[PDB]
RNA sequence: GCUAAACCUAGCCCCAAACCCACUCCACCUUACUACCAGCAACCUUAGCCAAACCAUUUACAUAAAGUAUAGGCGAUA
RNA sequence: GCUACCUAAGAACAGCUAAGAGCACACCCGUCUAUGUAGCAAAAUAGUGGGAAGAUUUAUAGGUAGAGGCGACAAACCUA
RNA sequence: CCUCCGCAUAAGCCUGCGUCAGAUCACACUGACAAUUAACAGCCCAAUAUCUACAAUCAACCAACAAGUCAUUAUUACCCUCACUGUCAACCCAACACAGGCAUGCUCAUAAGGAAAGGUUAAAAAAAGUAAAAGGAACUCGGCAAAUCUUACCCC
């Protein structure tokens, strides 16, 4: 059918899939903000 | 088109530089200062070439069991990287085999 | 009254104003600590008389009548502000011996890096507080790999800094 | 102000600054130092190379970044101002600023351009001081107050009593205002 | 689906258009009804004097005179607390004693 | 006061004082044609409204009867020469309306 | 206090993409 | 770049002076001129 | 720019060649 | 003669030496950027592409001794 | 965050004839035909349809992951 | 003359057709200024105890099977008082000022909301319709389409 409409937006579930406290409950999350803080992203996480 | 309108300023290189004018000095300083020092002690540039020719393999690789303990983290990982593609060319590839 | 929000209404739009001279630091010294609590709203009132006057001058697009005393009023006020925290800072020093007031210690992050983790005043002690427990302050060694590639990243940069000011000297005598 | 910004004439905050010197602009940075800088505002100097050389003159302007005096009304070119249609307006005379090293200052008694050192006489202490001669060069230069200015006494009235009293407790004992609690101990950790 | 705006009250959904706010340093609390409750001893009173027959302006004149600067730095107020110990030849040993702590500081601005 | 800690009260701690307040305040000439007795202002976003109260009743000494405040939301659509949004920061926005019928209008300045 | 008048901010965009492979089509055998 | 060549504007010359009278876009262009005086001479 | 100057220079012999025959010498 | 063209200087690379740097105020593990309440916990050989003309054991991660002793589908090579 | 399937707690189903009933809206699906093929659309519009009190349709949040998931098996579906 | 729309709400986006001034299919872009005001809605609970078989459906008759959406008490502890935040628009996901996608409550033709024609000429070809003598599938792979409505049997 039409497949563009991919992204349905949520607040809710933007934040808890890519958020701060998701990526800090694992230890391999954190290495994901470890890559931007290196690569020195104006943003972190969402 | 990139040739240049206006012509550029002149370089006046001074040729009487301390430089220039003490280039090749305390050379020869082997056989006339009897063989104290080498002349191939003399030069200052890196650590690990210092009087040694090489090739461009042999400069990568010597660089690595001499300076390569205290090298940078991605100047290390693409410092292996050339040897691990150097390996796969001077000794495989080209002609003459 | 909310004529104190506006000066007298005769200089109400004399495009100039004539007030100078803020309040430097070294006079207030020789005031005490009961006119300075004064002083302040003295400096309030003035502070909130100038704020009144430069959001109705952009409301109705003519410009301020004169800006040259409202940096005199944040001047007068911020030097009034490091007297205060020089005359405390005086006898907490001879008090108790201590700086930073607010408590905090050195501790390591997750991140690596270790910040100055200031304290939050909390009403029952650490061991029971279930949203502090999930802090964790500590190395967890896989980081470690990261560690170094930002004392690289900072340090590459400072042998970048260090050889402009080199080669931005040698231009320097060359040319004269 | 951006990094590599160049110091116009026009003073550095103007609206006819951001004519010339928008947020965008890169130019090419300038050449320029060295603190001990003899030249200060209003000294008669006089003029080394250029044209109108020679004649002497007092400046009203020094710019210290991109090394420059002005020299009041000396050393022109003539532009036109305003005129804002089709006329012609008025053509004023507008000075050049002069750099450093094409400028000297006079002898204050003997009028002639002198080399000027800074010497520590014992009076006290660093003043100019010319080199071929002595004769020390100084340097060159009703009120009544509002209704929001204090006094020139109210100023240093000395009304500090310095006591270990701590100014939110020497409030209350003015204003007497009673507390008769205590503060419990929170958890600071 | 932005990522540089700056997370604030206004973005979520309704449970979280309530929650978060701004930093307006909440006054009492929340029970049993949504029935909020504030505590009058919370409220932040201000301890304002009477300025009337006060001498002191908001700015100065320009003919006072300039001196040099003189940071009160704590030996500076030592030797003027020290006139009571040449007589005898006043401190807080605790600060739990006190309405106005010192180190874990206790009052406000 | 703004950007400083709050002491914390238990239960049975002391009235929590403010000397010398931190924040600063602005009154406006209202565009959208309020009623008499409503005057309005630019509050501090750390800024209570019964703060606000407070601080009219104590400092000002105008007899405030009802506050009503707002968060009114700045201005985000302005992008600079690198193409990156410039914000206009956004404010508080108090009603506050008097007591006993005073009747204040903004005056005019700038004749 | 000479004549003069505002500045306009203008620059223009770019930017690129590419969609998908093709265009189904068919053959023999 | 160490050594790129300057001098390419009196290289494209030696060719378009026997190419200043042609018929076209070959008069002008050098990938479609020199396909014309290679078999001109 | 590049490091050349010879080219140039003859660049710069050249333009007065063309000059000499658009605006011609009495 | 329109589009255009031409510019040096920002800056940077590679070294040498030298071990680098964290609290203005407040906010930041909850939905990070939120003043204020009764629970958990870290340590696990890298593997393969490739080379052997496929591929299955195997295939590298100061100087001089020396590409020597050895290992090796004793072969590639180490 | 689409989709396969599940879990929590919710929702919709006009009217007409008399139950995984029938006619038929809303709604979901997409049989056949024409138009469109760099299109309005990286799968559509127009009719014409098939189901429409159920093995239904769908909003919200949570779960399952690539040596795998899930599957009323098309080797489908898992961000064109 | 349309109305296959609508006005809210939820979800999302976050100032995006308010005012003034501007530069510059035709005059939602830019600069400055203003705005959305809680009462609706989020944001809730002092403990250990201990309770709570009888659906829903107009809930009564009747009939269910797939067997169900809503409940306290006993003691202890409880006297401060109305803060915080969402409130805009022509909006959203589909790169677009995109015939697409888009949950709920109302209105079921509107008291909302809109405009298919830039101006002509009326060639082919192409698309969308409407009509058509006589015959009525002789068309075609096939009654596909279109018009009309219906007969009978196979295979699976
Ligand atoms: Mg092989
Ligand atoms: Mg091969
Ligand atoms: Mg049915
Ligand atoms: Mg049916
Ligand atoms: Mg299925
Ligand atoms: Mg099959
Ligand atoms: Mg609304
Ligand atoms: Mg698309
Ligand atoms: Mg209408
Ligand atoms: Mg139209
Ligand atoms: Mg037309
Ligand atoms: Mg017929
Ligand atoms: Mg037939
Ligand atoms: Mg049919």
């Amino acid at each position: 059918k039409a497949r563009g409409n991919e992204y349905q937006p949520s607040n809710i579930k933007r934040k808890n899939k890519h958020g701060w406290v998701r990526r800090l409950s694992t230890p391999a999350g954190v290495q994901v903000i470890l890559r931007r803080m290196l690569k020195g992203r104006k943003s972190l996480s969402h | 088109i990139g040739i240049r309108l206006t012509l550029p300023p002149p370089k006046v290189v001074d040729r009487w530089n301390e430089k220039r004018a003490m280039f090749g000095v305390y050379d020869n300083i082997g056989i006339l200062g009897n063989f104290e020092k080498h002349p191939k002690e003399l030069i200052r540039g890196p650590i690990w070439l210092r009087g040694w020719k090489g090739n461009e393999l042999q400069r990568c690789i010597r660089k690595r069991k001499m300076v390569g303990s205290r090298m940078f983290a991605d100047d290390l990982h693409n410092l292996n990287k050339r040897i691990r593609y150097l390996y796969k060319h001077f000794n495989r590839h080209g002609k003459f085999r | 009254g909310l004529e104190e929000f506006f000066d007298d209404p005769k200089n109400w739009g004399q495009e100039k104003v004539k007030s100078g001279a803020a309040w430097t630091c070294q006079q207030l010294r020789n005031k005490s600590n009961e006119d300075l609590h004064k002083l302040w709203y003295v400096l309030l009132k003035e502070r909130n008389m100038l704020l009144t006057l430069e959001q109705e001058a952009k409301r109705q697009r003519l410009p301020m009548p004169s800006p040259e005393r409202l940096d005199k009023v944040v001047d007068s006020m911020d030097a009034l502000d490091k007297v205060v925290q020089e005359r405390e800072d005086a006898l907490r020093l001879l008090q108790t011996g201590q700086e930073r007031a607010r408590p905090g210690a050195w501790r390591r992050d997750i991140f690596g890096r270790i910040i100055w983790h200031k304290f939050k005043q909390w009403v029952i002690p650490w061991h029971l507080n279930k949203r502090y427990n999930r802090k964790r302050f500590f190395a967890l060694p896989y980081v470690d790999h990261f560690l170094r590639l930002e004392r690289e990243k900072r340090a590459r940069i400072k042998a970048r800094k260090e050889n402009l000011e080199r080669k931005k000297a040698k231009i320097l005598l060359k040319k004269f | 102000l951006p990094p590599h910004y160049r110091y116009g004439m026009s003073p550095p905050g103007s609206v006819a600054d951001k004519r010339k010197n928008p947020p965008w602009i890169r130019r090419r940075p300038v050449v320029v130092s060295d603190e001990d800088w003899y030249l200060f505002c209003g000294d008669t100097v006089e003029i080394l190379e250029g044209k109108d050389a020679g004649k002497q003159g007092k400046v009203v302007q020094v710019i210290r970044q991109r090394n420059w005096v002005v020299v009041g009304g000396l050393n022109t070119h003539y532009r036109y101002i305003g005129k804002t249609m089709d006329y012609r307006g008025t053509m004023i005379p507008s000075e050049a600023p002069l750099l450093h090293r094409q400028v000297k200052l006079v002898d204050p008694m003997d009028r002639k351009p002198t080399e000027i050192e800074w010497r520590f006489t014992e009076a006290g202490e660093r003043v100019r001081v010319s080199t071929r001669s002595g004769r020390i060069i100084p340097k060159p230069e009703t009120w009544i107050d509002g209704p929001k200015d204090t006094s020139v006494e109210d100023a240093l009235e000395r009304t500090y009593v310095p006591c270990l009293k701590t100014l939110q407790e020497e409030v209350m004992e003015a204003m007497g205002i009673k507390e008769t609690r205590k503060y419990k101990k929170v958890y600071w950790y | 689906a932005d990522r540089m705006s700056k997370w604030t009250s206004k973005r979520g959904p309704r449970s979280f258009r309530g929650r978060k706010g701004r930093g307006a340093k909440g006054i009492g609390f929340l029970t049993s009804g949504w029935r909020f409750v504030q505590i009058k001893e919370m409220v932040p009173e201000f301890v304002v004097p009477d300025l009337t027959g006060f001498k002191l302006k908001p700015y100065v004149s320009y003919l006072a005179p300039e001196s040099e600067e003189t940071p009160l730095t704590a030996a500076q107020l030592f030797s003027e607390a020290v006139a009571p110990a040449i007589e005898k030849d006043g401190f807080e040993p605790t600060q739990e004693g006190k309405l106005f702590q010192l180190y874990p500081r206790n009052f406000l601005r | 006061a703004r950007n400083v800690v709050y002491p914390l009260y238990r239960l049975g701690g002391p009235q929590l004082r403010v000397f010398r307040t931190n924040f600063f305040i602005q009154l406006v000439r209202p565009g959208v044609a309020q009623p008499e007795d409503t005057v309005q202002f630019r509050i501090p976003m750390e800024m209570t409204r019964v703060d606000l109260r407070n601080y009219l009743e104590g400092i000002y000494n105008v007899p405030v009867a009802a506050v009503r405040t707002r968060v009114q939301h700045g201005s985000n659509k302005r992008r600079d020469h690198r193409n990156v949004r410039i914000k206009k920061p956004d404010y508080k926005v108090a009603y506050v309306q008097l007591a006993h019928g005073q009747t204040f209008t903004f005056p005019d300045l700038f004749p | 206090a000479a004549a003069a008048a505002a500045a306009a901010a203008a620059a223009a965009a770019a930017a690129a993409a590419a969609a998908a492979a093709a265009a189904a089509a068919a053959a023999a055998a | 770049l160490r050594n790129r060549v300057t001098d390419r504007y009196f290289r494209i010359q030696e060719v378009l002076k026997h190419a200043r009278h042609f018929r076209g876009r070959k008069n002008r262009c050098y990938r479609l001129a020199v396909r014309t005086v290679i078999r001109a001479f | 720019v590049k490091k050349g100057f010879r080219a140039a220079f003859r660049f710069q012999k050249e333009l007065e060649r063309q000059r000499l025959l658009r605006c011609p010498p009495p």
